[PDB]
């Protein structure tokens, strides 16, 4: 879809699970992600927001009408 | 900007084209009804102003200034002309005394004179109004705001000129010591026994503030109805230009998918 390859979604699932808490067992290790996603025009139809969202564990979108009447960030 | 924002967008703005047309055409009905006590407010207050043509009351030498307007808004260049006019006047008078009938012009003049304002009538503008109302506010300003000792006393209207042209207005109110002092006052044979000026100052109180509701209503809903029929217009307008923008995104999202249908059927084993 829209020229991209076919398992992009994929690209982001083994990228964005290898970030997670371990049990004691292992030692409580822990790796936390931060992905950031540039759009296009304050929009979420996109095939790459559409597939990370699904994925990520929530969202902190950030639209910059909020930024232009001083709300920082 | 998809195609479902657009269509969205298109639909919530053919509702208000509807909804537009339809205000305008209530609108339109409420001013062929209040015509009627527009008519019958002035037909009468001629009557009475007349009297004061010929007996020539002109006062001179601590002031109230009562003003009419609505309790809704969207009358559109209404509600901040009358306050303008009463700006005008009330720096002249900066210690005079404001009673307000309508909710849009106390959330005006509170805003900038909360010190004035002493008495705010609300709950008029659901019907043209009647004498009783007129009356019954002309009998509160003389057992609570006393204005008998008021040397002058002036209304705010709005007066519609014309159906596309309106106004704000000043119309004195005489009291009743001034009319004693009428240099044509003696040409009118009235009685001493009789406390004449003493009631006729509350049947002009009366009779003023009901032609000043009877036509700040009419005004309002010209001004109204004038105001709904740009909306409507804006709304037939803007709906010609995002149809085109509905057309040239529909046009461009089948191309920009029939294109990566397409795109797959090329790069084949």
């Amino acid at each position: 879809r829209e020229a991209y390859p076919g398992d992009v979604f994929y690209l982001h699932s083994r990228l964005l699970e290898r970030a997670a808490k371990l049990s004691e067992k292992e030692g409580s290790g822990s790796l936390t992600a931060l992905p950031v996603i540039e759009t296009q025009g304050g929009d979420v139809s996109a095939y790459i927001p559409t597939n990370v969202i699904s994925i990520t564990d929530g969202q902190i979108f950030l639209e910059a009408e909020l930024f232009y009447k001083g709300i920082r960030p | 900007a998809t195609l479902k924002e657009v269509e969205m967008r298109l639909k919530s703005i053919k509702n208000i084209e509807k909804i537009t047309k339809t205000m305008k055409i209530v609108a339109s009905t409420r001013l062929s009804k209040a015509e009627k006590a527009k008519i019958s407010a002035k037909k009468m207050d001629e009557a009475e102003q007349l009297f004061y043509k010929n007996a020539e009351t002109k006062n001179l030498d601590k002031e109230l200034i009562v003003a009419i307007t609505s309790d809704k808004g969207l009358c559109g260049s209404i509600h901040s002309q009358l306050a303008k006019a009463v700006r005008r006047h009330l720096n002249d008078q900066p210690n005079a005394d404001i009673v307000t009938i309508g909710d849009k012009i106390k959330m005006q003049l509170l805003r900038t004179h909360p010190n004035n304002i002493k008495l705010s009538i609300n709950g008029i503008g659901k019907d043209a109004p009647t004498f009783q109302e007129s009356a019954l506010i002309a009998d509160k300003l003389l057992s609570v705001m006393k204005a008998g000792t008021y040397p002058k006393i002036s209304i705010f209207y709005n007066d519609p000129v014309s159906s596309l042209s309106f106004e704000p207005s000043e119309k004195p109110i005489f009291n009743a010591k001034t009319i004693e002092q009428s240099p044509s006052f003696g040409k009118f044979e009235i009685d001493t026994d009789a406390n004449v000026p003493r009631d006729l100052f509350e049947y002009t109180l009366a009779n003023q503030m009901l032609t000043a509701m009877a036509q700040g209503y009419a005004a309002e809903i010209s001004a109204r109805r004038n105001a709904m029929d740009n909306a409507s217009k804006n709304a037939g307008d803007m709906i010609n230009r995002y149809s085109i923008l509905y057309n040239r995104t529909r046009q461009a999202v089948i191309t920009n998918e029939l294109v990566d249908i397409i795109t797959g059927a090329s790069s084949l084993g």
